[PDB]
DNA sequence: ATCGGATGTATATATCTGACACGTGCCTGGAGACTAGGGAGTAATCCCCTTGGCGGTTAAAACGCGGGGGACAGCGCGTACGTGCGTTTAAGCGGTGCTAGAGCTGTCTACGACCAATTGAGCGGCCTCGGCACCGGGATTCTCGA
DNA sequence: TCGAGAATCCCGGTGCCGAGGCCGCTCAATTGGTCGTAGACAGCTCTAGCACCGCTTAAACGCACGTACGCGCTGTCCCCCGCGTTTTAACCGCCAAGGGGATTACTCCCTAGTCTCCAGGCACGTGTCAGATATATACATCCGAT
């Protein structure tokens, strides 16, 4: 009938699927897994992802760009002491 | 008179003048002696020549002859205070040692 | 415009250690990378021991104090041995 | 009968699979969807990078596996072989981001 | 008859190629095919003065040619006498050309206008090439996956004897094939599909092709596309490239499809680049357009419906310049000015607007949610729709509309329930058999579907609607052909009634900006091309002015300001000058 | 003309001058802009008066009329965001935040 | 001999808030420390902020993003606003 | 006579409110000592920096005990065993 | 003789007190002496060090201020 | 269950005593005034890379099921840990004795900065082929109910 | 209760695409002059760090009883896994556009650098009061008997 008002699922965090944290479990090294680690899992990821976004966002506007380059997310995530080589 | 390049009185294979020049152009002080860049391109070199053996050993032991990053992961992991030096630090595309936990382990 | 890189360097060493190696793109920006950041590290640590103790320059004893902070154990005592030799043939030009 | 493995060896294959291989384990579009609608929130009308959201991706999935692997540890020390949140919550304070 | 049988072993001396790394700058036929070149048309000698200091080879290259410095060929001017059928005059003419490029040891795009029958050509001149030249096969052919059931189709009906196949299915059901026909040499051409072709190359590699036709041959236009990138490693005799209309919207189109064509004369792009816009001043033009024909002359084919055969009403466009609606107005502003939207890639975004507000983020009140009549209350395009649908309808016509964004043929959707009409949707992702379906029932003789939906990307594939004789369609495109394939879909060959395109269009929004940029690319193709061979009577009047204006501006320009294509700023809409805390009660 | 300080006109109460002449003799970069003194002045006071503030506090709900090191390590540690700015800071003669397991207590 | 310190200027500030309140003197050295400990973070997140755009001046804005890198929450709030409302009236005059 | 269990709890609040020292001075400087003297003999040190060296290990070992107890608690336990140290310190990131 | 034992029971025991520890295994003690005496020589090594590029023979406070913020665990009082 | 008892803890008061808030004089570092020069601002240009949409292949994810093995609760027991008392030994404080070790002034002087020049080392862009990936087939091996 | 079956390692041939080799062009490293000034060195003073005795006082050591808890066993049941089926949505290929990222040139404002001058801050006394400590009291809590 009246149809207009399509919407989204599995808004953006249900995006990590289940399968998903499986695989990062068993790499890992995990072998029985709960019913309850998938959302305790997106939780964590998404805090990790809001801090260093928000740490390449500060560098970005800082330099009058509005492009977040990769050395930016280089230089947040060595700002955090997880340094990461292989970008810059 | 003949140029001849501080690397080759020095002997090594690092670029002393370029070590020079980021030193100077690099607000660590206002006056860089000139003994400083030799040195350092040696202690550069060393690290880079036993990463370098470490990587192309397990990569002949995984029957190639090129390194790609997942070398450089074994040779740094698998090694002790290589993995102390390059403690908090994520290679990409490096993988993860294997390992499982001896409880798992079917009996 | 003209990036600087280590790669030519790197790849000298390399065909020392093992004359029939190769070495991809990645790995090798890899190695670039890890360069910079130990010239980073030692260079800082001897600005912080130089300004520590007043003087104004950055000598060899600022880069042997801070290699010998930075590296763990044994790397620590063959690196200084390895630079303290490469300095000796320098200077005894 | 047909053939059913038992349970617990499909997953040690599987942790042996993953251990050894080296690609990446979430899918790229929807962790780009996920890093820009978390990025809407500091700056309207951000655009990103490629090599920018890989590095992203690279960080993430090596966090999430150091996450684990101690999850695993804490699991194995109440004498279970199940992970349960209380696990991880009990990891991360420990790490020191509670 | 004369030619060999499909004995699989006597194929795989002929189809496999045996010396798998012999291959050659092919000295001889290069200076063949380019003295050949020199002889018909002078200027050809521009390559090589620059890609000779380009190419030390081509310093022997240029030497060898300069040193020097069957009369009529098989004028098969009748239907052919192994094709079972009859052809129409101009397909014979075709044949004849393909026959002439192919003993100039070259051979030329064909180009011809839709539905004038470029396969029954191609098929023919294959059949041609077997039983006269005696070569069955191999050859290869490249089609949209929509037509890949055609070329079977009438290959197996205008000349049934000759092999092909299609490597049609999934992983096994093709690996099957590959294994037993393919590497088994039991034919004599094959049709893949472009995913195919990407998808098949290392064993289709391993054939010494004889030609490689391309059906609808524009899809090889970015010379770093992939299928391209792997096109140039079939090893081929020659090619083939079959497409309604080249130069789609960019000059260096062209240049594209001719490296496909003849890479060993149109090697370089810097040279055909100044060449072409080679006069900054803009006296020799027009002398710039005569050596641009007296270049293309002979590679190309191109025909036109509008002469080869009448009985074609023309078609006739208006363009009807709608207002703007009150709160399409204000949405407007808020976008040009301004919470989660990513506002960012904001021309998308006006021709959201500029269509239909309710696309946004609730910009119809509520909820609840109700159908009525606030949808077209405040949507002029809409308002005006609404109008000129009605007064269709009392004359009982037929409508297809067309659209960029689905979203839209949605918002339709629902506006056509709210008007009592059955509606007909064939949409992206809409499945095959429910395509087919939807399609048949539309063109049911006694059919109710007053509108056809479906979106313009959508509608240039094989989907005939000769039945309807009006294409409304909202926006108009980037690339004028784009939807000008669109609109021929209800023009192709079987339509009498006069087809009666209504591309609607804003005042003072993107609208006229997209137009202009759309006549000025149609405006370019027209140049190179063509001398080869609330009430609504008050818009309309108002918007057939304004229309005339345009193409009168636009009908001579000069080339050069015609590809300028000024970065005018559309951030102007009347102007615009844009793109303590808490404390613990007790510390006790 | 008098000597008016440089504090005095941007109103603050840390130095300006010795903000100056710390930030130019300490090899941060080759110029030291005018603003930038004035800008650090004020952010290192306002982050001063807010841990005394709170330290304040903690020393009187203790009947006691200055702060000492246990006040400034209990109000730091009571709050979330300075906690989080001084996580990994050990205050010398501070002392544990009061805390008890709840499994611990009797039943 | 002159050791410099924040003692001073810290006591100004302390009896602004708390008018009648004292502070010792181990507190004041902790205090001294802190202010010491972050401003070299500031500046030297200023000046890795400088060089990183090919810069060579240390102006107002490297300290206000050096601010809002290293505060956490609305810390980075008030002093950001501190300081420009200082910044400003330091200009009017 | 108390019951098990209640003068540990006793204990608990007159140690977790107090601010001193807990080992005692002069063992922990002969420990220092002794552990300098391998580095480099012939070595003085000023009282300062034992002052410093203990109240760093003084806290690095309250936080080892906070964590060793959670980590004894997840298990179902009130009791800290060796296991309970090897897992904190292991998750920890110094092995 | 034995300097490690210098750290008694009853001071570990202390320790784990304020950490917020009711019941305490026999088997901690060494293990805490084992973790103690690692912590101590990460950071005399360093401190040391630090001694001897000023060429001096005293380890003053403000070198172990500098040994332990190289650590990764600053201390704030007896610095500066 | 409650109560009375015993023990430990929170509270009010007097005393000191050692650190803090204060006052002074001196000097060195910050502010006023001025000049020169180069870094950054601001225009203006180019084209590289980003932004959204669409379509087809194919593997991954979602779903439901059947069943067993592991998470959890309950019981017993026996053992190691806590509590409390008695003993003893070491921390801490104080005092002897000495000298080297670490912080201030004044003079060179070698060495690092600056400047001109000029050449060669290094960087980018363009090749070609060998090392790696892909695939197919075969022997080996580990798992799991007989 | 070993034979069936499914996953794995090895070998082999082939394709393909990324590393390595060559070649020109430019700018930054080396030569080579000069010359200032950091710092190295040798006076200075001052004061904190190093193997022995005596004494007080409490914290550490040692020990016996009991008890509650850690550990092991059993049962139970229900959650999670392995698997076969079906949907769906990455992923790659693609189309369009324009923003904005990186580059260049020129002027001028702002910043370093010098001189000059004086006042803010720092070290040296100094007095008194905030908090520590001891005592006695009130009260809150634990615990075993009835
Ligand atoms: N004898 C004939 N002569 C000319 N045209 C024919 C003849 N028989 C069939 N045709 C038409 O020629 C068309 C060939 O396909 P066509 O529509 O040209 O493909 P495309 O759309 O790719 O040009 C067929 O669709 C058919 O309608
Ligand atoms: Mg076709």
């Amino acid at each position: 009938g009246a149809k207009r008002h399509r919407k989204v699922l599995r808004d953006n965090i249900q995006g990590i699927t289940k399968p998903a944290i499986r695989r990062l479990a068993r790499r890992g090294g995990v072998k029985r897994i709960s019913g309850l680690i998938y959302e305790e899992t997106r939780g964590v990821l998404k805090v990790f992802l809001e801090n260093v976004i928000r740490d390449a966002v500060t560098y970005t506007e800082h330099a009058k760009r509005k492009t977040v380059t990769a050395m930016d997310v280089v230089y947040a995530l060595k700002r955090q002491g997880r340094t990461l080589y292989g970008f810059g | 008179a003949k140029a001849k390049t501080r690397s080759s009185r020095a002997g090594l294979q690092f670029p002393v003048g370029r070590v020079h020049r980021l030193l100077r152009k690099g607000n660590y002080a206002e006056r860089v002696g000139a003994g400083a860049p030799v040195y350092l391109a040696a202690v550069l070199e060393y690290l880079t020549a036993e990463i370098l053996e470490l990587a192309g050993n397990a990569a002949r032991d995984n029957k190639k002859t090129r390194i790609i990053p997942r070398h450089l992961q074994l040779a740094v992991r698998n090694d002790e205070e290589l993995n102390k030096l390059l403690g908090r630090v994520t290679i990409a595309q490096g993988g993860v040692l294997p390992n499982i936990q001896s409880v798992l382990l079917p009996k | 415009t003209r990036k600087e890189s280590y790669a030519i360097y790197v790849y000298k060493v390399l065909k020392q250690v093992h004359p029939d190696t190769g070495i991809s793109s990645k790995a090798m920006s890899i190695m670039n990378s890890f360069v910079n950041d130990v010239f980073e590290r030692i260079a800082g640590e001897a600005s912080r021991l130089a300004h520590y103790n007043k003087r104004s320059t950055i000598t060899s004893r600022e880069i042997q104090t801070a290699v010998r902070l930075l590296l763990p154990g044994e790397l620590a005592k063959h690196a200084v041995s390895e630079g303290t030799k490469a300095v000796t043939k320098y200077t005894s030009a | 009968k047909p053939h059913r493995y038992r349970p617990g060896t499909v997953a040690l294959r599987e942790i042996r699979r993953y251990q050894k291989s080296t690609e990446l384990l979430i899918r790229k579009l929807p962790f780009q969807r996920l890093v820009r609608e978390i990025a809407q929130d500091f700056k309207t009308d951000l655009r990103f990078q490629s090599s920018a959201v890989m590095a992203l991706q690279e960080a993430s999935e090596a966090y999430l596996v150091a996450l684990f692997e101690d999850t695993n540890l804490c699991a194995i020390h109440a004498k279970r072989v199940t992970i349960m949140p209380k696990d991880i919550q009990l990891a991360r304070r420990i790490r020191g981001e509670r | 008859v004369g030619l060999p049988p499909h004995d699989p072993e006597s194929n795989k001396k002929r189809y496999l190629l045996k010396d798998a790394n012999g291959k050659k700058f092919d000295l001889e036929g290069t200076t063949k095919r380019f003295e050949h070149l020199l002889s018909l048309s002078g200027l050809f000698k521009h390559f090589i003065e620059s890609k000779a200091a380009k190419d030390p080879k081509f310093r022997q290259v240029l030497d060898v040619l300069e040193e020097n410095k069957e009369s009529i060929e098989f004028q098969f001017r009748e239907s052919p006498a192994y094709v079972n059928g009859q052809l129409r005059p101009y397909q014979i003419q075709g044949v004849n050309w393909l026959v002439s490029l192919h003993k100039n040891k070259i051979a030329g795009i064909l180009a011809d206008e839709m539905g004038l029958g470029k396969t029954l050509q191609t098929i023919s001149f294959l059949g041609y090439l077997r039983y006269i030249e005696k070569i069955p096969g191999p050859f290869l052919v490249i089609a949209p996956k929509s037509t890949l059931n055609n070329w079977l189709r009438e290959i197996n009906r205008w000349t049934p004897d000759v092999n092909a196949f299609i490597l049609q299915g999934d992983k096994e059901e093709r690996a099957e094939l590959i294994q037993k026909k393919l590497l088994g040499c039991d034919f004599d051409v094959v049709i893949a599909s472009y995913e195919i072709i990407i998808r098949e190359k290392s064993p289709l590699k391993k054939i010494n092709w004889e030609y490689i036709i391309i059906d609808e041959a524009h899809r090889i236009k970015n010379e770093e596309s992939m299928l391209s990138q792997v096109l140039r490693e079939f090893t081929s005799r020659n090619r083939l490239l079959i497409t309604g209309t080249p130069l789609q919207n960019n000059l260096h189109e062209l240049w594209a499809l001719l490296n496909f064509l003849l890479p060993d004369i149109f090697s370089d792009a810097q040279d055909f680049d100044d060449w072409f816009s080679s006069e900054s001043t803009e006296e020799d033009q027009d002398k710039i357009v005569k050596q641009l024909h007296t270049v293309l002359q002979p590679f190309l084919l191109r025909r036109i419906k509008s002469d080869v055969e009448t009985s074609l009403l023309p078609k006739k466009e208006l363009n009807l310049y709608v207002g703007m609606s009150s709160m399409q107005k204000k949405w407007y502003k808020k976008i040009l000015e301004k919470s989660k939207t990513r506002l960012l890639n904001i021309m998308m975004q006006l021709r959201k607007c500029c269509n239909h507000p309710y696309l946004f983020d609730g910009a119809e009140p509520g909820p609840p949610y109700t159908t009525d009549e606030h949808l077209v209350y405040n949507a002029a395009k809409l308002q005006v729709l609404d109008k000129l649908l009605k007064k269709l309808k009392e004359e009982g016509s037929r409508v297809l509309i067309f659209s960029q964004m689905s979203r839209l043929l949605d918002i339709l959707e629902d506006y056509c329930y709210f008007r009592n009409y059955e509606y007909c949707r064939i949409d992206g992702s809409t499945a095959h058999e429910d395509r087919i379906q939807a399609i048949d029932d539309y063109n049911a003789p006694d059919s109710k579907k007053f509108v056809f939906l479906l979106t313009t990307r959508a509608g240039g594939l094989g989907i005939n609607l000769t039945s309807a004789d009006v294409v409304v369609l909202y926006d108009s495109d980037w690339n004028p052909q784009a939807d000008l394939q669109a609109m021929d879909r209800a023009h192709r060959i079987g339509q009498k009634k006069q087809v009666k395109v209504f591309r609607l269009v804003t005042d003072n929004s993107v609208e006229e900006k997209i137009l202009e940029r759309a006549t000025q690319k149609l405006r370019l193709d027209q140049l190179v091309i063509q001398q080869n061979r609330i009430d609504l009577d008050e818009l309309l009047l108002k918007s057939e002015n304004k229309t005339k204006s345009l193409n009168a501006k636009y009908e001579t320009l000069g080339l050069d300001d015609l590809q300028k294509f000024n970065q005018d700023s559309a951030y102007e809409w009347n102007g615009q000058d844009f793109k303590k805390r808490e404390r613990k009660e007790n510390y006790s």
